[PDB]
């Protein structure tokens, strides 16, 4: 077929602007208004929301011609991301009260949908963007509330599986799509975001622990993870690769893996000494992985996906010292993973269809495609 | 209603039926809005078959549309190089200039289209003539970074 | 002359080490503080670093630029609150320093590219001292609440700028300029400036507000804001270009657009989906005001701006102010309508009339303006590398 | 040989951990912002100032990265051994703050040798520098009982004059007359102004962190905000000064600018006026400006001392002048503590300092490491795979 995109020029106005007078409409007829530590609390939403804008934003920037997209599309999903999960965390665990924990919260449920959207970006538009941004909130807000009825749980505490359901929503995601690098700046720009994200990830390991002490040890235990993690992935990354060489691509993901290794135990984890073990083999098992995925689409979320698992079985390991738990836990884990497959399945049919006028696999990772740019012939 | 019924048959890829309106007696030069007649919608979608029996059937091969574009314009920027070879082999002005000085290897370098910029070089396309903004191919596929479209350009020179 | 600019450097320096010996004398807040520091340093900066040979400039004379204003801005506010007495220096003060900054880097991005440094040192001290009377004005005189100043700061400097911009014009410049253009990592470095912006307006807007239910009124007020403005901005610069691209201009001004036009509104108690509706117009009236009113402000009116600082600032500031006073017809605040409208009257007023008293003081050939053909070039005042 | 780099790390890390282990058990709120900014000082302002360098900025960043991620640990490790004498110890806020100043002391000497050392040998750097600095650190906090709450002297001129003397212990002759890849360009200076700034806009963090709530603290922040502020006008007026037909030079924007924070931090806390702020500010933008104009060229063809980054000029001449400001300030009476401890805390900071440089640059100069050849000076690919593609 054409491979010309196709005029989005009424589809994307009309499809943004119809999804934003619904926003505002549901926002004025369910959402409702209402000290000391307000500066602490929003000190910590803002980390979230620097991590999402900033650090997803760019750490996906690496693309020669897609830094653009990257950049602005991470932007545009989370706009939509945080009122639409603003909306469905209130209707899906009760008048929707808006507090400065609550839009933390649909903050994080955001950036489930960023880093899965980092396993189909420079493969999709703004539209397929979108729709992947509503069915991905939906689907996480329904994960946790048959948590929350099944094994009893609080439904804003069941976010702590966004790790492995982002990974694995993002994978499914990407399996459905048609089938199809680097440049030195956008390379740089990318270590900005990832330096972004792992400083300030001990934000991300304890928006939801209450306890003052809770958070204090998560965010210890993530510090020095994160530290031991970046050390390994750095020198680990010559033996992973065929030149011998350090891969920039590889670090930006591989830095943020003792974060992802402790994240659901670091409340948990009593002295640095464990963090700092779990850091050092999360950064071995992503030498690994990127010694081995690619002979078993995108590497980097492969391994996510692999730490995902990891920490959620080591939480599975340290809360026995903390044997019918594990079962209720493994079942947990086994609902979130079989959810998560489920709704990426059916996102990823949803995007395949042709009313959404994707880009052509030969014009995939390029920001002509969506951007304007100059001395350029436009139209037929 | 008969021109327009053609002219989707054209965008559509439904030959039988198209011929059947010609038959009828639908004219082969009729347009739409936008100056596209039948085969610069068949070069856009890519129906070779298409291209072959509107040839066939005496159309005109260097028509424009208000932009200026021929069917060779279209088809090197959809990228439809089955389309281009055809188009080509009837005897397509591989540099036929649109208003704003567009030639098809410029259309082509744009939009990265490889085998579409090594089918018109081949074929004597020009990669000198300048747009009137002064862009070459070569110009446009360095500002849009098709390193392979500029390594072909200036191997072929 | 080459030692112009030194020499007004060290002058001026020296002038602000007196002054703050002669006036000046010695925690919850300096976070908020920090997050208007970065808006202004990284944000502004890199924001203006889209066009292709100017980002050392941009970025360059953005630092020196604020560094200088937040000194004099310190100077003229604290002597204005003291009327004339010595005065304690605390968080609030290096805050409103950042927000006098601000208001000179607005007005910078209307003559980016055609004024020398020396000129924009001339600018900063001339604007901050116009800016802090207005503010004062309306702070005091006139008592609105313009708590995330969508009048006094954006209004005003978006309108001081075109006046200046008006006075400097260059027939030369009109039709445009080769340097006038953006290149591919331009636009990355700039989506830097943007993202940084966006992020921290909510600090932006509720960093003075009062503590209490107006401080986080203005931070959810101002996060709703953006988040419509966002998608708005994509949606319109989608509307408004060829087959439906997007502009990377729009997508990294016009994404802000409703962090400035819920200023005026933002400790209000407006609710979420107001802030909404103000920020998807303002991401509406930028992405128009940037595709139909800079080329009948260049071309028509002979107001080039080189940033579109009156899609940004000006009309989305004016809006701010028309939603303050809307607020205050339907009860949404205690304050007086007139009042509000005095305010933005007086806002725009005042930045006229002082952008043109200060553009004719830098239209005088003393300074190192730039040639036409040199505008936007980097090379006119920097040593620039042979490769990019 | 193919695997030291690897090997070493993993060494050191299991050696980070045992210790941990053996050493380290578990206010923290309120200082936990000023961590946070000191935190992207280190890895963001630290890491893009030095990506100037056209084919060095992976390098840059990357090394940043693993050099500061093991000194925090080390720094951890080593600053909480000096301070319990040897027993186990619980780890604060205090204690990350500390560890990144640390990884910052050993930043600024990495900026010296910048472009001329392996991964293998910075390793070996940190372990020893953060060694050296934090017994300079105690000697000078616990000993002289000495006021550097900015730390110009046991941070600044300890890291600036620990790498000059690993530079001149490293001292390549073919790299004398300059080097084709010493050289920016205009992307790699704009990454170096994002460092720049950051570092710019949280230096009041970095020198009010440790400093006594109350009146010290907002005394630093005041007095590093305008001694920035200031800084930042004398460095544009000098660079433009001093360079031919009155143009700005990026070198001096993204480093001198950084001057006045730099001077100001033995003074910090100390009630020497926000004026006795700015023109110490105006001072340390003045001297280093004519540093990185006269200073550097002199240290590199006659002294055969080659600093790639200009640390002498930005942490070493501004940290001296910060330490003899502090005497100043203590005979004008604005601070407690004797002016002979505040002499000798700057006297102990550049003798340790140039004797652990001078230690670590002859471990390091050993051909074990997989140094870079005076070729292939200043270039990512022999460590990294670099894109085709700028
Ligand atoms: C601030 C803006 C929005 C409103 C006020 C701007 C007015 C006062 C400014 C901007 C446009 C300006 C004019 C633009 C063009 C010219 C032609 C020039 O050869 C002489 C000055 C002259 C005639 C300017 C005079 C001042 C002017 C009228
Ligand atoms: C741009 C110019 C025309 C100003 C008009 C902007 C309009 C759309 C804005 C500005 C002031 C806003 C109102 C301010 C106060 C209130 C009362 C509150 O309980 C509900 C929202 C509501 C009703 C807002 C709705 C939207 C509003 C009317």
């Amino acid at each position: 077929s054409s491979k010309y995109p196709r005029s989005v020029r009424r589809c994307l106005p009309l499809w943004a602007l119809t999804l934003e007078a619904a926003l505002i409409l549901l926002f004025y007829f369910f959402t409702h208004y209402d000290q000391k530590g307000l500066v602490a609390s929003y000190q910590v939403g803002q980390d979230l929301t620097v991590m999402a804008a900033l650090g997803l934003g760019f750490l996906t920037s690496n693309f020669r011609r897609h830094s653009w997209s990257s950049v602005a599309f991470n932007l545009f999903m989370l706009a939509l991301g945080v009122q639409w999960a603003i909306l469905l965390d209130g209707f899906l665990s009760q008048k929707v009260v808006i507090t400065l924990f609550s839009i933390r919260l649909a903050t994080m449920s955001a950036m489930s949908v960023l880093i899965s959207a980092g396993a189909v970006l420079g493969k999709v538009n703004l539209a397929q963007l979108v729709v992947m941004v509503l069915v991905e909130v939906t689907a996480l807000g329904t994960l946790r509330m048959v948590i929350s009825n099944i094994f009893n749980t609080d439904y804003h505490m069941n976010l702590r599986h966004f790790y492995v359901f982002a990974a694995y929503f993002g994978l499914t995601v990407a399996w459905c799509l048609p089938k199809p690098q680097r440049a030195t700046i956008p390379s740089l720009s990318a270590m900005l975001g990832a330096l972004f994200l792992w400083m300030f990830w001990p934000s991300v390991n304890s928006p939801l622990l209450r306890s003052p002490i809770q958070r204090k040890n998560a965010m210890f235990n993530t510090y020095y993870a994160l530290a031991v993690s970046v050390v390994t992935a750095i020198s680990g990354s010559s033996l992973a690769h065929p030149q011998r060489k350090i891969s920039m691509t590889y670090v930006h993901s591989a830095v943020l893996a003792g974060g992802v290794a402790v994240g659901t135990s670091c409340h948990l984890i009593p002295s640095p000494w464990l963090a700092m073990v779990l850091g050092l083999v999360a950064g071995l098992i992503s030498i690994g992985g990127a010694k081995c995925l690619p002979v078993c689409i995108s590497v980097m979320h492969s391994i996510f996906s692999l730490l995902g698992l990891l920490g959620e079985i080591t939480y599975i390991v340290l809360l026995v010292l903390h044997g019918f738990q594990v079962l209720l836990s493994i079942g947990e884990l086994s609902l979130a993973i079989v959810i998560a497959l489920t709704s990426g399945l059916l996102t990823g049919l949803l995007l395949n269809l042709k009313i959404w006028k994707a880009p052509h696999v030969a014009k995939y990772f390029d920001d002509q495609v969506f951007w304007k740019f100059p001395h350029l012939a436009v139209g037929f | 209603d008969a021109a327009t019924s053609f002219l989707r048959a054209a965008r559509s890829g439904n030959l039988d039926k198209a011929l059947d309106h010609l038959r009828n007696g639908v004219d082969i030069n009729t347009c739409n809005q936008n100056g596209l007649n039948g085969l610069h919608l068949a070069s856009k979608e890519g129906h070779v078959k298409m291209v072959v029996e509107l040839l066939h059937k005496e159309i005109i091969l260097e028509t424009t549309t208000k932009k200026g574009n021929t069917a060779l314009h279209i088809a090197a920027l959809a990228g439809q190089d089955e389309v281009v070879r055809e188009l080509v082999n009837y005897g397509a002005n591989v540099n036929a200039q649109s208003q704003k000085g567009f030639t098809p290897l410029y259309m082509a370098a744009q939009e990265n289209h490889l085998e579409v910029v090594k089918f018109l070089l081949e074929n004597g396309a020009n990669q000198n003539v300048a747009t009137e903004d002064g862009f070459t191919p070569l110009a446009v596929a360095l500002q849009q970074g098709h390193e392979n479209v500029v390594a072909h350009l200036i191997n072929y020179g | 002359m080459r030692f112009t600019f030194p020499l007004m450097a060290i002058v001026l320096e020296i002038a602000m080490i007196v002054l703050f010996g002669l006036f000046v004398e010695y925690f919850e807040l300096y976070p908020l503080f920090q997050d208007v520091h970065v808006m202004i340093f990284v944000g502004f900066g890199f924001l203006m670093t889209f066009l292709k040979k100017y980002g050392f400039s941009s970025v360059g004379i953005n630092l020196l630029v604020a560094a200088l204003g937040l000194q004099w801005g310190t100077i003229v506010q604290g002597i204005l609150q003291s009327q004339g007495q010595k005065f304690n220096i605390g968080i609030k003060n290096m805050i409103n320093a950042d927000f006098s900054a601000a208001t000179v880097l607005i007005s910078f991005g209307a003559v980016l590219g055609k004024t020398s440094p020396t000129q924009m040192l001339i600018m900063t001290i001339l604007e901050i001292v116009f800016f802090a009377h207005n503010e004062y004005l309306v702070s005091e005189i006139f008592k609105a609440s313009d708590i995330g100043a969508s009048m006094t700061i954006h209004a005003f400097g978006a309108y001081f700028g075109l006046a200046v911009a008006g006075i400097l014009y260059r027939s030369g410049l009109r039709k445009g300029h080769e340097n006038e253009e953006s290149a591919y990592y331009s636009d990355l470095f700039a989506m830097i400036g943007t993202l940084f912006l966006w992020m921290f307006w909510p600090s932006f807007n509720s960093a003075i507000a009062e503590p209490g239910d107006k401080q986080c009124r203005a931070i959810v007020n101002t996060y709703f804001s953006l988040a419509a403005c966002v998608l708005t901005a994509f949606a319109f610069s989608s509307l408004v270009e060829h087959r439906g691209k997007l502009n990377m201009v729009h997508i990294q001004n016009a994404t802000l657009a409703g962090g400035v036009a819920v200023g005026t509104c933002a400790d209000m108690a407006i609710h979420p989906f107001g802030s909404m509706i103000i920020g998807s117009i303002a991401g509406m009236v930028s992405v128009l005001g940037y595709k139909f009113l800079t080329p009948l402000f260049t071309t028509k009116l002979r107001i080039h701006d080189t940033c579109g600082v009156h899609n940004l600032h000006g009309l989305p500031g004016v809006v701010g102010g028309l939603a303050g006073i809307v607020a205050v017809a339907m009860g949404a605040s205690n304050t007086s309508m007139a009042m509000q409208a005095a305010a933005l009257g007086s806002s725009i007023g005042t930045a006229v009339v002082g952008g043109l008293m200060t553009g004719l003081i830098l239209k005088l050939p003393l300074w190192g303006q730039p040639s036409d053909q040199n505008c936007y070039d980097d090379s006119v005042y920097w040593k620039v590398p042979k490769t990019r």
